[PDB]
């Protein structure tokens, strides 16, 4: 046989990049996961090359920073596409999250792989707020503050897991120095995840934007899709280099510029611009321990989502009110995520809550019911009696 | 078949790739830096050094 | 995870009962002729996802015309889909067209694994 | 190696769809085929097709969500203005 | 909030710098040092600034000597251990007034002035709300506003109650290059030199701006291009469908 | 119940709204003031008027003569 | 999945050794068995033979080293001593 098939390492490369059997429908929203590996290694090498100039210490920090963006070669290039990255990784992963609930991807047989894709989630959470505590600007230590009081709501246990997560008394230097280790390792554990990720997909197969069966007409992933993600690699690069270049300080929050200051308070505590949506449902809660559980059954409930998904027919391409309703969950994270960015006052309170109970009201009770329904109205249109 | 030589073997199609990258990088660099140096005349710091003789 | 069964009760007991036939039969037909299966020339069984062994069951079970009559829809299915058009109007799946064709196999394999699981969980009559 | 379970994908050969028979393909090499010979007609009539089959799935949510936050933002600006500063102590308490 | 604890909106002054193309106005760069030295040095530090950033950008190299060469450092010490001083030279940075911190709130009536070196850089609205807050003190505050004594007012600020005195007159410095320098020309032009002083790199990053979005633009129209003509076997690919015989 | 001595005033700086600094002498109430949204606060830490929802938490602290150990 | 090449290690059922017919097998259970009945008089003379056979092949090449790098040392510390400088001298020009 070829060399590309008979060598143990070509292989994989073979039977991932080269002949992977894909079904021939699959339109641009099937290369949001070539386009988040793409950002993966982004982030990761400009990680690299922006931790070599950086020291950890609390009260050098912001000054490494600040000694990256001025006195190396480059440096501004390396943290602007470092940070918007970050931006973009999230935005992408979004549309990802998003393309899994629409077309169905959840479904069995590939319930392993959105379990997976949803530890891939947490993890990246938790490695973009880490980052964003490694700044130690003025948001940096205190949404660093606010996360771990959350942590203090746990009864019986909460104060010591607190005291054990600062390294001491507040957020000060063991806190920084650990959550810049932490921040360099998780990277690797989303990767060794991502190559899992492949796996559970690998042994099924993708899914198609019609809902049926893709294995009558299959094409290789070499030059078809090889090209396909070309042009949107070429495209995600181009809107990246714009927001470096051209508006570089859009996205992130002014306040971050200012020193860590434990002392001075700001006017509006905010995280940056993608956990907004999570802060929003954290805060909807008049209680810390609850709102801390509701904040992770936040994530969980996409976990709980391919057993009450009852509809008979895989994806929202052919259905009309579960479309609709679709539509009507995504506006409402985004709703929630500028809910979450405004300040505790009214009537925000009060569409806060109500939009958290959208958000689950979706997960929980409109996604079975008019999948019911739809399957009950796709039987009487055509049978007769 | 006149140009398809000049495509034929993939040694003379990279070589002509790296070539014009060569020069592709020069010609745009200089290119790119005397537009963007008459776009913004007047307000760099060589024109304000030519204009403060003292 | 609806089991067909339980679908198909349903649809009766709406069928055959006048008021809600006529109230939501026309609400169901308009909802099949907005879903717009029918403009990429499928139909509804042939829209079922088929991943689970009960469907794999009852695609064993149906004739061979038939069979390849599904296969060719599917994949000028997935043809015109990729061409990001849609079938002309005299392609397109017709309303008698749009039988009912492979749910006697699926109800069948459903009252085959119904009757599987509850014999293998019986009590005794003592 | 060891073998492992059944999948719902084979490979080139045993790929694990039905039997068909029957059924004709017919393709063009695209040395002999022109490219982008759809794109004037197609990018106005087709994106047309496209967005009139599928845009108001989008814009009445949209709408929903946009007029609630644009009713709720100005009630908002006038609760903390000198107008509704009773209104404002008397929903605050 | 209200909008006196927001503050007031920073309206859309048209900078010479603003749009994709356009560079810093490096005179106006010269000039606001010069605003810099003569009137915030006195209590503003400028601690992230090195003197060899500005050689080639507002000063020459003899200039920016010059200036250095006039303030005092610390040098090692000598061959006993004492403690000695050093004239400044192009390595150091730009030293504040104020030794340390308690020092400036001693000096300010508890106030600390902010370091500007990213001033335009940390606040929401940037040059036009530093342009707004210098040229935006009232002769006298509003109606019915008692202000704590030792602040001063202006609408921009966050809660309307600032800590700094208004400290822009009419030709309270003289130029170099001889423009009329009025309250709102000083102004513009220390807000330049704070948007140099924050972002050195403009120049660099909207030219290598312009290199890296002309060239992505052509390889994505190309990739389009290359997809477009790949995909043409599979795009153009049609199926007919007799059916077989049954009696097989 | 919020000192030991009543001669001697120990508070911590942590408001309870949001974390702010009163100023040191100052006010209406003769003790501090808090500028961020005017939690009055008293002689001995207390919320009269204002947003802030409890009152000023006194360190741990205990006397050993001449001073006083805190924490 | 694809097919790989031909390997010299198969799996349990077609390992891929040769054909083998009328060897069999016996072994008894460890539970009747008892463990460590062999480690008195093995340690001895066990040991003793897995020493004797295949010591002196690391006892030569231990001896020759070890005697080259003790008679190199020795001659280090005579030239770097008194009496030794004048050939220190002389060897190290
Ligand atoms: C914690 C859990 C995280 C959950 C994340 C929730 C979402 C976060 C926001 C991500 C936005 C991504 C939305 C993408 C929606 C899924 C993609 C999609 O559904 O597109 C296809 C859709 C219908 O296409 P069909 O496949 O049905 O074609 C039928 C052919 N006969 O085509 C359409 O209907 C139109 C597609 C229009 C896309 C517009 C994107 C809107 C983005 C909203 C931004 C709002 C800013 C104001
Ligand atoms: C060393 C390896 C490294 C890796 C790998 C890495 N980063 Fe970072 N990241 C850093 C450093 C160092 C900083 C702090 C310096 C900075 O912010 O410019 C940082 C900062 C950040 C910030 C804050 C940026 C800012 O300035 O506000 C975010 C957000 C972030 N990382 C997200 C991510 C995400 C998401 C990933 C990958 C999934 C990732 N990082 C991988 C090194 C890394
Ligand atoms: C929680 C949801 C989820 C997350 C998060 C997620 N994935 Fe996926 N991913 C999926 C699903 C679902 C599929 C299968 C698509 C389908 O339904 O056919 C998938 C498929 C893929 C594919 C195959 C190409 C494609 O578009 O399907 C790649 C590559 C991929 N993921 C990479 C990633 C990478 C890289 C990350 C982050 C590092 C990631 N995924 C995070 C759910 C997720
Ligand atoms: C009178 C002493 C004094 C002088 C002179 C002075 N400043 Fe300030 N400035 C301050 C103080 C004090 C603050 C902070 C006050 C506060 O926070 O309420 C300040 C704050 C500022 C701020 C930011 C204020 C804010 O709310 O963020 C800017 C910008 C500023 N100064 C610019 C200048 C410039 C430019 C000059 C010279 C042109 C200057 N200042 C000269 C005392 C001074
Ligand atoms: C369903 O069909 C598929 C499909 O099957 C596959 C596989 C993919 C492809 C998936 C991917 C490409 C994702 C793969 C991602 C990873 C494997 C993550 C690995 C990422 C890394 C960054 C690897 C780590 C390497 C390093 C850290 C090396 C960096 C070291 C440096 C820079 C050292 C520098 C120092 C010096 C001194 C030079 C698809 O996109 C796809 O859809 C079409
Ligand atoms: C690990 C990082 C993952 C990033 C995801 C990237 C997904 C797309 C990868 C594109 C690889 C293109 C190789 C195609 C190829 O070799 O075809 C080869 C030859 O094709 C070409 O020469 C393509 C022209 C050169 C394109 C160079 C693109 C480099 C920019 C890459 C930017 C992203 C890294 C085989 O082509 P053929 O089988 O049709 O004959
Ligand atoms: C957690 C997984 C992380 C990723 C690992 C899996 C993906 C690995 C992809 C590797 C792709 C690049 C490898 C191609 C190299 C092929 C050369 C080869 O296989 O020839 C090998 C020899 O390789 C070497 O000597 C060193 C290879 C080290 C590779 C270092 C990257 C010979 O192989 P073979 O036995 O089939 O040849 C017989 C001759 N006819
Ligand atoms: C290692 C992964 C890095 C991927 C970066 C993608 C993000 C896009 C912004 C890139 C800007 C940084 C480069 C730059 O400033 O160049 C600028 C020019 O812009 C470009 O050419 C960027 C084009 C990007 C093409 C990507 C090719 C793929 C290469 C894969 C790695 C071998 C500066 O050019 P100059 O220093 O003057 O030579
Ligand atoms: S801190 Fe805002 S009221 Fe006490």
């Amino acid at each position: 046989m070829a060399f590309r098939k008979s060598n143990v390492y070509l292989s994989l490369v073979n039977s991932y990049i080269i002949d992977s059997p894909q079904p021939s429908s699959i339109n641009y929203w099937w290369n949001m996961g070539s386009l988040l590996g793409l950002c993966l290694v982004i982030q990761i090498v400009t990680g690299i090359f922006m931790a070599m100039h950086y020291s950890s210490n609390i009260e050098l920090a912001f000054s490494s920073v600040e000694h990256i963006m001025r006195d190396v070669h480059n440096g501004y290039i390396l943290r602007y596409l470092h940070a918007n990255g970050a931006s973009f990784f999230f935005m992408v992963m979004f549309m990802h999250m998003a393309k899994g609930l629409y077309y169905g991807s959840y479904r069995s047989p590939r319930v392993t792989l959105w379990n997976v894709g949803v530890i891939i989630f947490i993890l990246t959470i938790a490695t973009a707020f880490l980052g964003y505590c490694c700044v130690y600007g003025q948001m940096s230590h205190w949404g660093a503050t606010v996360i771990t009081n959350l942590f203090s709501a746990i009864p019986f246990v909460g104060n010591d897991i607190v005291s054990w997560l600062w390294g001491g008394f507040s957020v000060s230097n063991p806190t920084i120095q650990r959550f810049f280790a932490l921040h360099y390792l998780v990277p690797f554990i989303i990767a060794a995840m991502v190559i899992m990720h492949l796996m559970a997909l690998h042994i099924h197969g993708s899914s198609n934007p019609l809902g049926i069966t893709g294995n009558l007409d299959r094409i290789p992933m070499h030059s078809y899709f090889i090209f396909k993600d070309l042009v949107t690699v070429f495209l995600f690069m181009l809107i990246l280099a714009l927001f470096v270049f051209y508006s570089p300080n859009t996205l992130g929050h002014p306040d971050n510029y200012i020193p860590g200051n434990p002392l001075v308070t700001p006017a509006s505590i905010v995280p940056e611009w993608y956990l907004l949506p999570f802060y929003a449902i954290l805060r909807s809660i008049p209680d810390k321990l609850l709102g801390v559980i509701t904040m992770f059954a936040a994530i969980l409930v996409l976990l709980v989502l391919p057993f009450t998904d009852r509809s008979v027919v895989r994806g929202n391409t052919f259905k009309v009110l579960s479309k609709f309703f679709f539509f009507i969950f995504v506006f409402n994270f985004v709703l929630l995520g500028q809910i979450g960015a405004c300040h505790v006052e009214v009537p925000y309170v009060l569409m806060g809550q109500i939009a958290t109970f959208i958000y689950f009201a979706y997960f929980l009770i409109i996604v079975p019911v008019i999948s019911t329904i739809e399957n009950v109205l796709f039987y009487i249109g055509r049978v007769n009696k | 078949s006149l140009y398809k030589t000049f495509f034929k073997r993939n040694a003379v199609f990279v070589g002509t790739i790296f070539a014009g990258a060569f020069v592709f990088q020069t010609v745009f660099d200089t290119a790119i830096t005397s537009w963007y140096e008459n776009h913004n005349k007047g307000k760099l710091w060589k024109d304000v050094k030519a204009r403060i003789a003292a | 995870p609806q089991s067909f069964t339980s679908i198909a009760r349903i649809g009766d007991y709406i069928l055959k009962s006048p008021v809600l036939s006529k109230l939501c039969v026309p609400v169901a037909n308009q909802f099949i002729n907005l879903a717009g299966y029918k403009k990429l020339g499928l139909k509804f069984d042939d829209l079922i996802a088929e991943e689970n062994p009960i469907m794999q069951t009852a695609l064993r079970r149906l004739p061979e015309d038939e069979s390849y009559a599904r296969a060719y829809r599917i994949i000028r299915a997935h043809q015109t889909e990729l061409t990001h058009h849609l079938l002309p109007r005299n392609e397109w799946i017709k309303a008698q067209e749009d039988v009912p064709y492979l749910l006697p196999y699926i109800l069948e394999a459903e009252a085959a694994a119904k009757e599987k699981d509850e014999l293998d969980n019986i009590e005794v009559s003592k | 190696g060891p073998p492992s379970g059944k999948t719902y994908m084979g490979w080139w050969g045993h790929m694990g769809g039905p039997k068909q028979k029957g059924i004709t393909s017919y393709a063009v090499s695209p040395y002999a085929q022109k490219p982008l010979q759809g794109i004037f007609h197609n990018a106005v009539f087709n994106s047309f097709r496209r967005f009139k089959s599928q845009f108001l799935y989008v814009l009445i949510p949209a709408g929903i969500y946009w007029y609630w936050w644009k009713n709720g933002n100005e009630y908002n600006e006038f609760l903390y203005s000198k107008a509704g500063r009773e209104e404002l102590e008397r929903v605050n308490v | 909030m209200t909008a006196a604890e927001h503050g007031l909106h920073a309206p859309a002054y048209a900078w010479s710098h603003n749009g994709p193309f356009e560079t810093f106005d490096h005179a106006s760069i010269r000039r606001g040092y010069q605003v810099y030295r003569e009137v915030c040095a006195a209590c503003h530090s400028l601690d992230r600034v090195a003197w060899r950033t500005l050689v080639g950008v507002s000063h020459t190299n003899e200039e920016v000597r010059n200036m250095a060469e006039e303030f005092e450092y610390d040098d090692e010490p000598d061959e006993q251990g004492n403690p000695k001083k050093r004239p400044g030279k192009l390595s150091d940075y730009i030293p504040g007034p104020y030794p340390n911190e308690q020092a400036a709130r001693a000096a300010n009536q508890g106030a600390l002035p902010p370091d500007l070196s990213l001033i335009v850089k940390a606040r929401h609205g940037g040059c036009d709300y530093i342009f707004s807050l210098l040229t935006g003190y009232p002769d006298e505050p509003p109606a019915g506003v008692a202000l704590p004594p030792g602040s001063n007012y202006n609408p921009y600020f966050p809660g309307g109650s600032i800590a700094m005195a208004r400290v822009l007159f009419d030709d309270m410095v003289e130029y170099e290059d001889g423009t009329p320098a009025t309250t709102s020309q000083m102004a513009k032009d220390v807000t330049t030199f704070l948007n140099w002083c924050a972002e050195p790199e403009h120049d660099e990053r909207k030219r290598l701006g312009l290199k890296t979005v002309i060239i992505l633009s052509s390889l994505y129209l190309l990739s389009i291009w290359v997809k477009k003509f790949k995909w043409a076997g599979i795009k153009t690919r049609k199926f007919v469908f007799n059916p077989p015989k049954p009696r097989k | 119940d919020r000192v030991k001595d009543p001669q001697w005033l120990i508070m911590l700086g942590i408001c309870t709204h949001l974390g702010c600094v009163p100023i040191g002498e100052a006010g209406d109430f003769g003790g501090w003031f808090c500028p961020c949204h005017g939690s009055h606060y008293d002689i001995s830490g207390r919320i009269r008027k204002g947003p802030a929802p409890l009152n000023l938490e006194i360190p741990a602290y205990e006397f050993d003569g001449d001073k006083v150990i805190v924490g």
